[PDB]
RNA sequence: AAUUGAAGAGUUUGAUCAUGGCUCAGAUUGAACGCUGGCGGCAGGCCUAACACAUGCAAGUCGAACGGUAACAGGAAGAAGCUUGCUUCUUUGCUGACGAGUGGCGGACGGGUGAGUAAUGUCUGGGAAACUGCCUGAUGGAGGGGGAUAACUACUGGAAACGGUAGCUAAUACCGCAUAACGUCGCAAGACCAAAGAGGGGGACCUUCGGGCCUCUUGCCAUCGGAUGUGCCCAGAUGGGAUUAGCUAGUAGGUGGGGUAACGGCUCACCUAGGCGACGAUCCCUAGCUGGUCUGAGAGGAUGACCAGCCACACUGGAACUGAGACACGGUCCAGACUCCUACGGGAGGCAGCAGUGGGGAAUAUUGCACAAUGGGCGCAAGCCUGAUGCAGCCAUGCCGCGUGUAUGAAGAAGGCCUUCGGGUUGUAAAGUACUUUCAGCGGGGAGGAAGGGAGUAAAGUUAAUACCUUUGCUCAUUGACGUUACCCGCAGAAGAAGCACCGGCUAACUCCGUGCCAGCAGCCGCGGUAAUACGGAGGGUGCAAGCGUUAAUCGGAAUUACUGGG
């Protein structure tokens, strides 16, 4: 299932920052980012139409952490949905139980929370969840149980996540560890920089 | 096949020995029926019939007879004998 | 003999049933006249539990069904006052 | 609770499984034939046997006495394939040797015996045929004793006339030696004054478990005199079974058979525990394994068993059971093994009949290959032709009946591959030219093969300078000379070589490795057509060891063999000689010795040597070779 | 709100442009094979031999139909010990009950398989000349007699299987007779047609003390209904082959007789000579059909495994019998092939029921637990029966979820690989440091599937009756195969858990060394004859992930069968 390799290296082939090792201390330099994919990293590809779509979609998974299979389900919910694809997409790859934990700044990186949320320490609506695909339905209440409350790591976790843009679709208690999920997040919410639209077009080949 | 319901077996048997001998008794009255019939006697037919009508209707009700098959005994046969008479 | 019985369906541990008149030879989740309401076992308190169409139930009472101790068992569960 | 296993080693045709049909009588019936001369049931089973007057094999027969399970196997005793009753061993603790009346114990039942001896279990001695003439009243038991080389006493006497004498004795006064072997026996032997002869069978039993002795016994069965108490012997003698059920269950498989209504069945003993009907258990492939079905396998039918009780040896269908195979894991046993002393007693030829037939005979091949143990066969050849391990005179009679019988097949071959190898006659020069005079490809070289010392093997230099030798060129000219290596000009192997190569002229634009290594072989065919060859055979080293009266005559076989005399020594009564003869006629040796030592004799060899030289003619055998191009250029180079 | 939907690429040439095949990118699978493999959830699992099958089980039930009583438990006349009522113990259907037996019902359902079938089937829609056990509505009847036989005893045949003669007996079995109508026939007159009773409780009355009588419950017979189920009929549609053009004599129609529940050449007698066919009859090959499944923008194309309806078959061929319903999977008879038994005289068998075996095959599971739940059979009910069903075992076979740790961590180490030897890269990766415990391991708690049914009690109905009975509340005792359940809590420690394919172009991702048109690779085009980006290894990278590849198969792309949509 997980990656849970070395997660800076993709950041390396994406170019950009998949905020994999977005860690504690803020901006890395410790990788030598853009420039070293690996020994053949100082190629510059001639990137084909193929290649970027790939590309495209390979940067949006390794942000959240979905692999290949679930995700094309992801674009089949996305495709059978009203509105438009695009902003589907990235609405229910929003909407994954541990995306809206890590927003609330419940953990630091990603995977923090993913492995947070899968032992027990997160409770929604007084039900505790494992799953990580779990949809946040609009208008919950995303916690963390007391027997798990302030444990040392969510505590300096949760620090880090104050020089984050912060989300206006959801809030967080901050007093208690007690966020808010609220409305659907817009399209120019999230993102403003991955590409929703290579990604539909790969799928619809 | 051993099979402990096997007396119905033994009892279909025992049981197509009688309906057997009625079906016989009843369709050979009807004969003796016919035979009137052929010989051109109106008066012994229209006898015979009388002497057979109620031991068809009674196997009839025994389900010997579906009473439909009685009814299209006593049908035709009363056309051909009251044809003749 | 026409009857009405529940038909078992549903997933695994997860019993469904279908109370639904149909000829007392026909396999249970096989052929049938109409379904008629639903029986959830495992459904507890929430906003659905038990669904059952009085109307054709009735239709088919004075027709000579003979209603399964069950579908008996819903019939008076659904009452007649209360 | 079980019953100890008894052994049958009727040693040079004892005719004990007989004695052991007889044995089946007596512990009947209720209802049973009483079996009858010759074949006659006596749990004959396979086709074949009864009818060839002798067993191919081993078999098995549930049986009862004095209250106790007792199980019995015969007889494996002939030839001839006796691995198979080495194999026997494993598959029971106790034994049961039936002595000859013809000169003490048959000299191969002393094979059997020190093999017993090797076993590490109890046996017991057997005078069977006393009803006859000729018998050995107070002859053929010492000859026992000499042959026997250890402490055996007789636990009754007999001698007829009529006479079937058997708890009447024994050993008054002068029998007790085993006793004074222990030091208790010893002890109250120190004690002095006559005792009670179950107060010296304590200790007797003592040693008995230990296999100290042979118990004693006498009287044939045909006479039907003392074959009955004998066996009550081998019920008390016999060693308690090692009955528990605490679990877990183990074993191990001893052997298998293929029925013709089977197809199969894989006998299996219960080392431990108990294997409940319809279950799965353990196996050596580490893979689960339901027994489906098992029975014991009586004397007068075969029948089924819910379940087999520890220590019971019972037959199970298996998907799969390779022999030995652990049934727990996992029993532990230690005990020596051997396949009557030779890696192949002779392998044969078996090309099948037929053009097509032959292809489902090896399949039967394989059927052989599942049936006793002791066998192997691989195709060798370039034909592929079969080289049976199987040794043996009436074995290979064995196998071919069963040919004849199971299958429907046959071959006759013995003669095998001659595994000779030619070598140079003397050094010379050669060329394929240069450029193309010619022929292709345009490469060439000049190779000069010299003559090499016997046992040298292929050899070779690169004599030719960089770069014309090239880092990646002169490879596959060495590759290519290995390829004319391959086969000379008579077929046969090369050997000797010393191809040391020199000129290697070539051009470049059209010059390419494989064009070289093309070129080689046509270099060493040359150089093999200016050689003149010699023909080339095995002579490996021949000991042999055989009772020194016949040494003589053996010295007679020296004359008529091709084998050189070698340095020898005595050893006690036996003698041993270091022979060195060629494979090509050691076969026959083995019946040379086989004839002169009437049976007594022994031998092992291995090949050694490869240079010898012989006569006359120096015939090669085909051929090669094809599937190759260029080869039609090496026939347009003979012209 | 409820199909918002259609992509192209490589390869013919020196190059182009067409034409035109081939091939790839997708989805799919009842898949197999190779490598690897931790868990859970829900499904699926002999597509080949309709091959042959050891063994167990898969259909019984009713003592509220009957004579019985072979066991068992209680009761009684009597019996023996001895603590004379404590025990021993023979009779006794007299009760609780229940083998064998008669009778009723079921066994025509449920389960399997798809051989046969090109229409005698199926689907769609109509139709009339029918029947329909059980269930149910309405209206009446339910009077009075007889003769048998199984069991059972006596004897006897047969090795068994399995009887035979002679006696005794019962019924809701069987059978006349009375009895009848809006029932059957007939134009009517008229004629004829049926049956059974059992169980619970009971005041008076009546008792030859067998009980009569009263009442509730149920079953019985007739008719007309209703519902359901089944039979039948027609039209349309439902594979390929014209290198199959003619086929047909019960054949096509008629008339009459028989026959069926019912129409009908369904079947005979005679009469007429017709009937079908180029809008493909006959013959041939293949095929269960359908709802649907897959694919596809759609039209279509392929398929019809699981689920559900229908049809066909039950070792092979044939036949009828019983019954409401079969011309019958675990019935009968007959023949046959094939297995086994035998005392050789004769008998037994039918796994396309569930497991299981051999054989076939690339290939597919336990000789499980239980009737607790749903349904069925029977029964008043209780219960019994149930390989249906419910679960469990098994297999990565598929879909889906999760885990295999997260954060920090430059000396930017060792080793590896590369290099212009300056360095790079593997690499925040590792070790280190700080936390975390899901999931498995271990120990405790613990839902829900259970509704009922039984015992008791009060009430309202029933009724001569505060009795029984039916119904409703109400009390106690309870009913779980799954099941060491789900789920929660606690314990320890990063602790037990990552592979596979690929890296010339198509197609995401490159180098070094080994080999030298050899060894090899290859879906296509093609590489190898030199520091091969194409072979083999290594390093690195990419893809996917408990899987990843390969192969087979269908559709798509393919407007390359074009009806939409071509020449």
């Amino acid at each position: 299932a997980r990656y849970l390799g070395p997660k800076l290296k993709l950041s390396r082939r994406e170019g950009t920052d998949l905020f994999l090792k977005s860690g504690v201390r803020a901006i890395d330099t410790k990788c030598k980012i853009e420039q070293a994919p690996g020994q053949h990293g100082a190629r510059k590809p001639r990137l084909s139409d193929y290649g970027v779509q790939l590309r495209e979609k390979q940067k949006v998974r390794r942000i959240y952490g979905v692999l290949e299979r679930q995700f094309r389900n992801y674009y089949k919910e996305a495709a059978r949905l009203k509105g438009n694809t695009g902003e589907n997409l990235l609405a229910l790859l929003e909407g994954r139980l541990d995306n809206v934990v890590y927003r609330m700044g419940f953990g630091a990186t990603r995977a923090e929370a993913r492995q947070l949320v899968s032992h027990k320490a997160i409770m929604v609506n007084g039900r505790v969840v494992n799953i990580a695909s779990y949809q946040v339905s609009p208008n919950d209440v995303v916690s963390i149980r007391e027997k798990a409350k302030k444990q040392s790591r969510v505590k300096a976790a949760l620090e880090l996540a104050e020089q984050r843009e912060k989300p206006t679709w959801l809030e967080v208690d901050a007093g208690k560890m007690e966020g808010t999920f609220k409305r659907k997040p817009e399209r120019s919410d999230l993102s403003a920089d991955i590409n929703e639209h290579l990604i539909v077009e790969l799928y619809s080949k | 096949n051993i099979k402990s319901a096997k007396k119905r077996a033994i009892q279909s048997e025992k049981a197509r020995k009688h309906n057997a001998s009625r079906r016989s008794m009843m369709r050979t009255f009807i004969k003796k029926v016919y035979a009137a019939i052929e010989a051109g006697d109106k008066a012994a037919a229209q006898k015979a019939f009388n002497e057979m009508q109620p031991i068809v209707d009674r196997q009839a009700a025994k389900g010997l007879i579906h009473k439909n098959k009685a009814a299209r005994h006593k049908a035709n046969l009363t056309a051909q004998i009251n044809k003749l008479a | 003999m026409v009857t009405i019985r529940l038909a078992r369906h549903g997933a695994k541990k997860r019993p469904f049933y279908q109370v639904v008149v149909a000829d007392s030879r026909n396999a249970r989740n096989g052929r049938f006249i109409e379904r008629v309401g639903f029986f959830n076992p495992i459904a507890s308190e929430k906003e659905e539990g038990t669904r059952l169409d009085l109307d054709r139930i009735a239709h088919w009472v004075g027709q000579g069904a003979t209603i399964s101790d069950r579908v008996a068992a819903l019939i008076k569960e659904v009452n007649k006052a209360a | 609770m079980k019953i100890i296993n008894i052994g049958v080693l009727a040693h040079v045709d004892a005719g004990k499984t007989t004695l052991t049909e007889s044995l089946l009588y007596n512990s009947g019936a209720i209802t049973e034939l009483g079996s009858v001369d010759k074949g006659t049931t006596r749990t004959d089973n396979t086709l074949l046997e009864r009818q060839r007057g002798i067993t191919i094999q081993t078999g098995i027969t549930s049986f009862q006495w004095e209250n106790t399970k007792v199980n019995i196997i015969d007889t494996p005793g002939h030839m001839d394939f006796l691995a198979e009753v080495y194999r026997s061993l494993s598959v029971l603790d106790g034994a049961i040797l039936l002595i000859s009346a013809k000169d003490g114990v048959q000299a191969q039942t002393r094979i059997l015996f020190h093999a017993l001896r090797k076993m590490g279990i109890p046996t017991i001695f057997f005078i069977n045929k006393i009803d006859q003439n000729g018998i050995d009243l107070s002859t053929v038991y010492q000859d026992i004793k000499e042959k026997l080389s250890a402490e055996i006493v007789i636990k009754q006497k007999v001698e007829l006339y009529p006479n079937v004498c058997v708890t009447n004795f024994t050993e008054s006064e002068q029998w007790d030696t085993v006793i004074e072997g222990n030091d208790d026996l010893l002890e109250k032997y120190m004690s002095g004054k006559s005792l009670e002869a179950l107060e010296l069978e304590q200790e007797e039993s003592i040693r008995f478990q230990n296999c100290s002795l042979f118990p004693l016994y006498h009287g044939s069965a045909k006479s039907n005199i003392g074959i009955d108490n004998l066996i009550e012997v081998i019920t008390n003698k016999f060693y308690s079974s090692t009955h528990r059920g605490p679990s877990e269950l183990c074993g191990n498989v001893f052997k298998i058979e293929y029925t013709k209504k089977r197809q199969r069945l894989a006998y299996i003993r219960l080392y431990s525990g108990v294997l409940h009907l319809r279950d799965s258990v353990r196996v050596s492939e580490k893979e689960k394994i339901k027994v489906t079905e098992m029975y014991t396998s009586i004397n007068g039918e075969l029948c089924k068993i819910d379940r087999a009780y520890s220590g019971e040896i019972v037959i199970l269908q298996n998907e799969f059971l390779k022999l030995n195979s652990v049934l727990g894991d996992t029993k532990l046993l230690p005990q020596r093994k051997k396949i009557e002393n030779p890696h192949p007693l002779l392998q044969t030829t078996v090309e099948p009949s037929k053009p097509e037939q032959r292809e489902m005979l090896l399949d039967a091949l394989l059927e052989i290959s599942d049936s006793d143990p002791l066998l192997r066969y691989y195709v060798d050849s370039t034909t592929h032709e079969i080289i049976l391990s199987f040794l043996g005179k009436v074995q290979m009679e064995v196998i071919s009946a069963l040919l004849q019988e199971k299958y429907h097949v046959e071959i006759e071959i013995t003669e095998p591959t001659v595994i000779y190898m030619e070598r140079p006659l003397k050094n010379a020069e050669y060329t394929i030219h240069i450029e193309v005079p010619p022929n292709p490809f345009w490469a060439s070289i000049g190779l000069s093969v010299s003559p090499l010392p016997l046992g040298s093997g292929m050899q070779y230099e690169s004599s030719v300078s960089l770069g014309y030798l090239n880092q990646s060129f002169q490879n596959a000219v060495m590759e290519g000379i290995r390829y004319g290596c391959e086969q000379g000009l008579y077929g046969w192997n090369v050997t000797d070589c010393k191809i040391c190569f020199k000129y290697g002229l070539y051009y470049s634009p059209v010059s390419t490795p494989a064009d070289f290594r093309m070129l080689a072989p046509i270099v060493l065919e040359q150089v093999l057509k200016k050689a003149g060859t010699e023909l080339l055979e095995p002579y490996l080293s021949f000991k042999i060891y055989a009772p020194q009266e016949y040494l003589s005559r053996a010295y007679n076989d020296a004359p008529k063999y091709c084998a050189n005399i070698v340095d020898t020594q005595l050893k006690n009564n036996e003698v041993i000689l270091s022979g060195e003869i060629p494979a090509r006629c050691i076969q026959e040796y083995r019946s040379d010795l086989t004839f002169f030592t009437n049976g007594r004799s022994v031998c092992l060899t291995e090949l050694k040597g490869y240079h010898v030289t012989t006569g006359e003619p120096v015939c090669q055998p085909r051929r090669p070779n094809s599937r190759i191009d260029k080869v039609r250029y090496m026939f347009n180079k003979i012209t």
